C-alpha cells in the first residue's frame, strides 16, 4: 500500500505557507517530512493527516482517493494520527484508554478484543498500568499507551507529529525502537519533528519542505549530501 | 466505553453548569425579591417559598442551556486536551460523539418534559396563589422608616422600624381619624402609648387596637381545547419545549470546534448567544400564537430550522 | 517610563471601550427584546425602541463598572498571553506600576460615569419616562408638622393643602387647611382660604424630585434633595444608601480594575482568552448581585448603608492587593 | 561578580519537584542549566527568574540577598530574562520596543538614551526593521529585538529560557553568536534548554538537575563523561 500526496496547497491570508509539496510513502516505510520551521512542513502534515483543509491537492491511498475525505473518514481507510501533546484520555485507565478505541473494531469481537487488549499491553510493557489513570503516568509511559491505543484502530500509515519533542537523549532510544516497531508491523510512519538530526537517524525516505515547496526527497545521506538543504536548513556544518 | 467516558463527563459538568446557572439566575431574581420585601411589598419569610415554587420555571430554561453549555465545554475539552484527534484519528467522528450521546439527549428530554408538562405548571400555579396572598397585603404592611406609605385611604408614617417589619417607633397615621403612637406592634395592630383625633375628637389612651393563568392551569385540562389561540400556545410551547435539549445537542456537537490555544470556553458566548436566539424566537412565537396570529405550527419550524442549520454546520 | 505606559494604557482603554460598546448594544438589543413584548396601540415597535435608546445612557451608567472590568482582563490577558507582561516585570517594571497604568486607562471610564450621572443620565431618563407614557398627594413631615397638598408644581403652586401642627407631647394646636397657594420665599407661601383651627418650609425646586426615584437622582440632585430633608425633615434610608452607592462608583470601578489586574497577574495567569472572559462575566453577575444584594440589605437592617455599600468595595480591594502581592 | 544559587526548593501538591539545587554563575560565563525534562531545571531556572516563587532557597547578585525580592525587583538589581514564547510588544515597533525599555533606565538622558538605541539597533541588524511592528516580523528577527530589548535595561546576568528552541540547524550558529556576544559584554547567560547537544558546545560551565537535585557540575567535556549525567540524561550513546 502507497499514500501518494501530489501538489499540495495552503494559503494563510492570502499568504501561502504550503505551495506544490507532494511526496510519497509506502506501508512499512519511516517517511520524514522535514524542513525549516514554519517553512510549510507542519502544514502539509495537517492536511495530510485532515486538521487543515486543502486549498489545491491530491491524497491517495492506493488509487482511492482521500482528498475529499475528513479526518475520521481518513482514519477508516488506515491512517492513524499520534498528537504531539497528551493525546491520552484523562480519566480513563490505560487499559480502557486502548479498549475504548478497540471496541470500535467492527472486525473484532469481544472475545479476541480482550486479547488483543492485552496483546498490545504486553507489547508495550504498560501493563503494569494497565489500571491507573491516564494523567497519573510518566511521560514515556503515557507516550507508550498513547501509540498503542493508536495501534488499536489497526492504521496503516501511522502519522507521526514531533515524536521526538521534549525528550532526553536517553528516551530518544526508546522512541526510535518504538517507531521502528511501528514499520515492523507495516505501518508506514510519517515523521515531522523540528528535532532533524534524529529524526533522519530512522527515516528510510525524507522530504525537506522550504518556503512551502519540497526541495529534497531521498535517503537521509541524500539529504546531507544535498547543496541547498545545507544552505538553507542544515548549514554549512552539521553532524 | 467511550459512550460512557463521554457520558460521564458531559453528565458531570452539565449538573455544574445546571447548577450554576441556577444558583446566578435563580439568586439574580431572588435579590429583586429581597429589595421588594425591604421596601415592604413582600413578606422576607414567603419569599424562599417563592425561590421554591419557581425553581420548575427556572430549571424550565436552565436544562437546556445548561445541557448545552456541558456539551460545549466537553467537546471543548476533547478538542484541546487533543482527544478529538485521537477519536477522530479513530474514526470516530463529532457526529458519531454527538450520536453517542443521544441517549442522554433523550434523558434530559423526558426530564425537561417531566418539567414542562406537570412540574412548572403546579409551581406557577402555587406561585400565583402564593403572589395573590401577598398582593392583598396593605396597611403598615407596607410602612418604611421615616417615610409617608399611602394606600387607598390611610397614610403612614414610621420614624423608626425594626429588622422585621414589626416593633414601629414614632407613628402616624391618616385616614379623617389621626392616630399619633410612640410605638406599634404588627391587619392587627397594637399601639402602644398613642392619641387619636378626629377631624373635632380626641382621645388618649396607652395602648390601642387597630383593625384597619393558562401559564399555570395542568396539562390535563389543557390537552384537547387546542382551538383557542392561548392553549394552543401553551399546549404547543409544553409539547415542543422539550425537544430544545435535542436542537441543543445537535446545535453544541455543531459548534464545538475549537482550537487548543483558542481554549474550552472560547466559542462559549457565541454559541450561547445563538442558543438564547433559538429560545428568545421560540418565546416570541409563543406570544404571536397567545395573539392568534401564527398557530402551533410556528414551534416544529422554528425547531427544525435551527436543527437543520446545526445539522448543516456540523456537515460542512 | 512613558512608551511601555503608554502602550499598556492604550491597549487597556482601547478594550474597555471596546467592551463598552459591546455591551451596551448587547443590552440596548435585550431592553428592547424585553420590551416588544409589552407593545399596545400606543406604544409601537418605534415607541419601544425610542425609550430603549433614550434609556441607553443610563444602561451605560450601569455597565461602565463591569464594562471596565471586562476591559482590564481582556486587555491584560491580550499582553499576559503575549509574554508581554512577563518582559514588563523581567525589565524592572513593578506590578503595582501596570496596576496603576491600567487605573489610569479606567479613569476616563470613571470620568464618563462622572458625565453620564451628572448631565446625561438625568435628561435622557426624562426623556425615556416621557415617551413610554408635579406630584400629586404629597405627604411630608417637617419636624412636628405634617404637611400634606394634593398637587405641587416646579412652578411654585399649591392645592388643598393641610397643614398640622403639633408639640413634644403630640397634641395638636392647629390645623390649617387651604385651596391655592403660590411660593413667594422659603419659608413663606402665600395662600387663599386660610382655614386654621385653633385648639412652611416646602421648596418647588425640590418638588420633582419627590417622584423620581433616589436611584436615578444625580448626585447633584441627590445631595441637594438630602440637604433639604437635613435641614427641614429626617431623610430616608433609601436617600442614604443611593448617596453612598453614588459616591463609591467611581471606587468600586477603581477597586473591580484593581481585582481583573490581580486575577491576571495570578489565578488567570496562562489561562485561556475565553476563560478569561468568562471568569470576567462571572464575577461581574457577583459583584453586580453582592450590590444590590447589600444595598437591598442595608434598608432592611440598622448598620448605615455605607457599612454595606464600602464593604465590598474595600473587601475586593484588600483582595486585589493581597494577589498582586502574591505576585 | 556572581550570582550565588544554592539550597533551591519547590513542591506541587506535596511533590518536591526541586530538592535542593545549588549552582553558581558569574558575570561573564554561559552556564547551562540541563537535566531531564521534568527533573526541576526548568522550575530552578523559573526560581532563579522569579516567575515561580521558592518554598526554600538563597539567592545572592554579589553578597546582596534576591530571595525576598520579586522578580521586577530581581531584574532591577541585574537580572535579565528572556521568555521561549514570542515577549516582543505587538503593537510597538523595533525601535519603540527597546526605546520602551531605554526610558526605563535611570542613569541615562534622552540625549544619549537616542544613541543608546540606535547603537542597539545597528548591534543586532534590525535598523531596516526599525519602524515594523513587532507583530510583522520574521522569528529571527524578533528574537533579535527581544534581545535588544532585554539588553536596554542593561542586566548583569541575562536568562535565557530555550534560546534554541524552533530554530534550524542553520541559524542554531546565530544565536550561539548572539548568546556569545552577550558573554562578551559581560552578561553572564544561563540557558535551561531541552536540546542540550548544541546547549553544551557554547556554555563554559554546566549544571545536570535530575529529580530535583544537582548530580553534575563542570565544563560540557565533564558532563560528557559523568557516569550518572548519561546513565539518566544522555544515555550510553551521545
Ligand atoms: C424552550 C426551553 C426554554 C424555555 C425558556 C423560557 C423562559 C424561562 C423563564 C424562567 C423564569 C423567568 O422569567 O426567569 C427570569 C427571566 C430570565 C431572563 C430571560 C430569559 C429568556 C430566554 C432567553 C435566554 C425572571 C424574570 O423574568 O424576571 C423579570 C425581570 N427581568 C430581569 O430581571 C431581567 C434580567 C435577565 C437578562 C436576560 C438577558 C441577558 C442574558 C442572556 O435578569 C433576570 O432575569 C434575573 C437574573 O439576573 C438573570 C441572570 C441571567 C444570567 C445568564 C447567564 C448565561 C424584570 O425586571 C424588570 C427590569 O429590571 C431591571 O431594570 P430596572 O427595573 O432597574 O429599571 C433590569 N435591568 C437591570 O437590572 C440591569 C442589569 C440587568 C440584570 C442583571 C444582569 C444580568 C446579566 C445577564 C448576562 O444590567 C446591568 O446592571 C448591567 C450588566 C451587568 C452584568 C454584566 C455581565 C431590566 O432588564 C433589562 O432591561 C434587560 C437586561 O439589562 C439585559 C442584560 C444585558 C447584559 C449585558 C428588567 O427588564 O421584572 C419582571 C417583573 O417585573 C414586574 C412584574 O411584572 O412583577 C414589572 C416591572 O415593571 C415593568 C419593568 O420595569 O419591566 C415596567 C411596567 O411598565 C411594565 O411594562 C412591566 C411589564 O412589562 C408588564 O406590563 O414591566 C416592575 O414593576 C414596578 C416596579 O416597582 O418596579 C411597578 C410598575 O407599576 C405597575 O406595573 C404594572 C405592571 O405592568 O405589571 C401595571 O399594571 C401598573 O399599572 C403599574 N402601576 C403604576 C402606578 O405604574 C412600574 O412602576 C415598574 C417600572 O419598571 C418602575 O420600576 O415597576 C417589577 C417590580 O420592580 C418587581 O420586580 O415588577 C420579572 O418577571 P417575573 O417577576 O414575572 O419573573
Ligand atoms: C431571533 C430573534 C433575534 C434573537 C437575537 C439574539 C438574542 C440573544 C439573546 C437575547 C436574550 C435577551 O433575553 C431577554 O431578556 C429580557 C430582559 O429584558 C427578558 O425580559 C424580562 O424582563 C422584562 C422587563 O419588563 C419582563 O417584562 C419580562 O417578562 C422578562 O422576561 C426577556 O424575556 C428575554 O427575551
Amino acid at each position: 500500500q502507497t499514500l501518494c500526496i501530489k501538489h499540495l496547497a495552503k494559503n494563510y491570508s492570502k499568504r501561502w505557507v504550503v505551495k506544490d509539496v507532494s511526496f510519497e510513502m509506502q506501508s512499512g516505510q519511516i517517511v520524514g517530512l522535514l524542513g525549516p520551521n514554519g517553512a510549510g512542513k507542519t502544514t502539509s502534515f495537517y492536511m495530510v493527516v485532515g486538521l487543515v483543509r486543502m486549498d489545491k491537492g491530491e491524497i491517495h491511498l492506493d488509487n482511492l482517493d482521500l482528498s475529499d475525505l475528513a479526518m475520521h473518514e481518513r482514519a477508516r481507510k488506515g491512517i492513524g494520527y499520534l498528537p504531539q501533546e497528551a493525546s491520552i484520555f484523562r480519566k480513563l485507565t490505560i487499559a480502557e484508554n486502548i479498549m475504548a478505541i478497540l471496541e470500535t473494531r467492527k472486525d473484532l469481537n469481544k472475545q479476541q478484543r480482550q486479547q488483543r487488549l492485552q496483546e498490545l499491553l504486553n507489547d508495550f510493557k504498560i501493563t503494569h498500568i494497565k489500571d491507573s489513570l491516564g494523567m497519573s503516568v510518566s511521560g514515556g509511559e503515557r507516550r507508550r499507551a498513547e501509540i498503542a491505543r493508536a495501534l488499536a484502530a489497526d492504521p496503516k500509515f501511522m502519522l507521526l507529529d514531533e515524536p521526538f519533542a521534549g525528550v532526553d537523549p536517553i528516551s530518544v532510544g526508546d522512541i526510535k525502537d518504538i517507531i521502528r516497531n511501528l514499520k515492523d508491523r507495516g505501518i508506514g510512519v510519517l515523521i515531522t519533528d523540528h528535532n532533524v538530526r534524529e529524526t533522519l537517524a530512522i527515516c528510510e525516505h525524507a522530504y525537506i519542505v522550504s518556503e512551502g515547496a519540497v526541495i529534497a526527497e531521498g535517503s537521509p545521506q541524500d539529504i546531507l549530501e544535498n547543496e541547498q538543504v545545507r544552505k538553507v536548513y542544515l548549514g554549512d556544518d552539521f553532524t | 466505553i467511550i459512550r460512557r467516558y463521554l457520558v460521564k463527563q458531559v453528565v458531570s459538568t452539565s449538573l455544574v453548569v445546571i447548577a450554576l446557572l441556577t444558583l446566578i439566575m435563580m439568586g439574580g431574581r431572588l435579590i429583586k425579591y429581597f429589595g421588594v420585601a425591604a421596601q415592604g411589598r413582600l413578606d422576607a419569610g414567603v419569599l424562599f417559598s417563592i425561590i421554591g415554587y419557581r425553581m420548575p420555571e427556572f430549571l424550565t430554561l436552565i436544562l437546556p442551556l445548561g445541557f448545552f453549555i456541558g456539551l460545549m465545554l466537553v467537546f471543548g475539552r476533547l478538542y484541546v486536551d487533543h482527544e478529538m484527534a485521537v477519536l477522530n484519528g479513530s474514526g470516530i467522528s463529532r457526529i458519531r460523539l454527538g450520536q453517542l450521546l443521544i441517549p442522554l439527549a433523550l434523558v434530559f428530554l423526558v426530564i425537561q418534559g417531566i418539567l414542562m408538562l406537570w412540574m412548572t405548571p403546579w409551581g406557577l400555579r402555587q406561585f400565583d396563589q402564593l403572589s395573590s396572598s401577598q398582593a392583598v397585603r396593605t396597611g403598615f404592611d407596607l410602612v418604611r422608616p421615616k417615610e409617608f406609605i399611602s394606600s387607598g385611604p390611610y397614610t403612614i408614617y414610621a420614624g423608626d422600624l425594626s429588622e422585621d417589619r414589626k416593633n414601629l417607633k414614632d407613628i402616624f397615621f391618616y385616614q379623617d381619624v389621626m392616630i399619633l403612637a410612640k410605638e406599634a406592634t404588627r391587619n392587627v395592630v397594637d399601639l402602644i402609648q398613642g392619641r387619636r383625633y378626629e377631624i373635632y375628637s380626641q382621645a388618649e389612651f396607652q395602648r390601642y387596637r387597630l383593625r384597619l393563568k393558562v401559564e399555570a392551569l395542568p396539562s390535563s385540562k389543557l390537552w384537547n381545547k387546542w382551538n383557542d389561540p392561548v392553549i394552543a400556545s401553551e399546549m404547543g410551547w409544553r409539547v415542543f419545549g422539550p425537544f430544545t435539549i435535542v436542537i441543543a445537542l445537535m446545535m453544541a456537537v455543531a459548534l464545538c470546534e475549537v482550537s487548543p490555544r483558542q481554549g474550552r470556553y472560547y466559542r462559549l458566548i457565541p454559541a450561547i448567544f445563538i442558543f438564547a436566539s433559538l429560545i428568545v424566537l421560540l418565546i416570541a412565537i409563543r406570544t404571536r400564537i397567545s395573539r392568534d396570529e401564527l398557530g402551533v405550527w410556528a414551534y416544529p419550524a422554528a425547531l427544525a430550522v435551527y436543527g437543520i442549520a446545526a445539522a448543516l454546520f456540523s456537515r460542512k | 517610563r512613558r512608551i511601555v505606559a503608554k502602550h499598556v494604557t492604550k491597549t487597556t482603554a482601547l478594550a474597555m471601550l471596546g467592551t463598552t460598546i459591546v455591551l451596551v448594544i448587547l443590552q440596548v438589543l435585550f431592553t428592547y427584546l424585553g420590551e416588544l413584548s409589552n407593545l399596545k396601540a400606543d406604544y409601537s415597535a418605534w415607541q419601544a425602541f425610542l425609550y430603549v435608546l433614550w434609556g441607553a445612557p443610563r444602561y451605560l451608567y450601569e455597565i461602565l463598572p463591569i464594562s471596565a472590568l471586562i476591559g482590564a482582563i481582556l486587555g491584560l490577558g491580550t499582553l499576559a498571553s503575549n509574554s508581554e507582561l512577563i518582559v514588563m516585570r523581567s525589565v524592572g517594571i513593578s506590578l503595582w506600576r501596570i496596576v496603576g497604568w491600567v487605573i489610569r486607562s479606567a479613569l476616563v471610564l470613571v470620568l464618563l460615569s462622572f458625565a453620564l450621572s451628572e448631565w446625561v443620565v438625568p435628561y435622557t431618563n426624562e426623556r425615556a419616562n416621557s415617551v413610554k407614557s408635579e406630584v400629586r398627594g404629597y405627604w411630608s413631615r417637617e419636624g412636628q408638622r405634617f404637611i400634606y397638598v394634593d398637587y405641587a408644581n416646579s412652578q411654585g403652586q399649591l392645592k388643598r393643602i393641610q397643614v398640622v401642627d403639633f408639640d413634644d407631647n403630640y397634641r395638636l394646636k392647629s390645623v390649617t387647611n387651604a385651596e391655592q397657594g403660590q411660593f413667594v420665599k422659603d419659608g413663606q407661601w402665600l395662600l387663599n382660604h386660610s382655614q386654621q383651627m385653633a385648639i412652611l418650609a416646602l421648596q418647588p425646586k425640590y418638588v420633582h424630585m419627590v417622584t423620581i426615584d433616589p436611584e436615578d437622582l444625580s448626585f447633584s440632585q441627590l445631595v441637594s434633595f438630602m440637604n433639604y430633608m437635613r435641614e427641614y425633615s429626617q431623610v430616608p434610608k433609601t436617600y442614604q444608601l443611593a448617596f453612598w452607592k453614588k459616591v463609591a462608583s467611581p471606587f468600586a470601578l477603581i477597586t473591580l480594575v484593581l481585582v481583573a489586574c490581580s486575577f491576571i497577574f495570578g489565578p488567570l495567569r496562562q489561562q485561556s482568552m475565553g476563560f478569561r472572559l468568562v471568569i470576567a462575566l462571572f464575577i461581574g453577575l457577583g459583584f453586580y448581585y453582592l450590590q444590590d444584594f447589600l444595598g437591598y440589605a442595608s434598608l432592611v437592617y440598622n448598620p448605615s448603608p455605607a457599612w454595606f455599600v464600602l464593604g465590598p468595595i474595600v473587601l475586593m480591594f484588600v483582595a486585589g492587593s493581597y494577589l498582586l502581592y502574591r505576585a
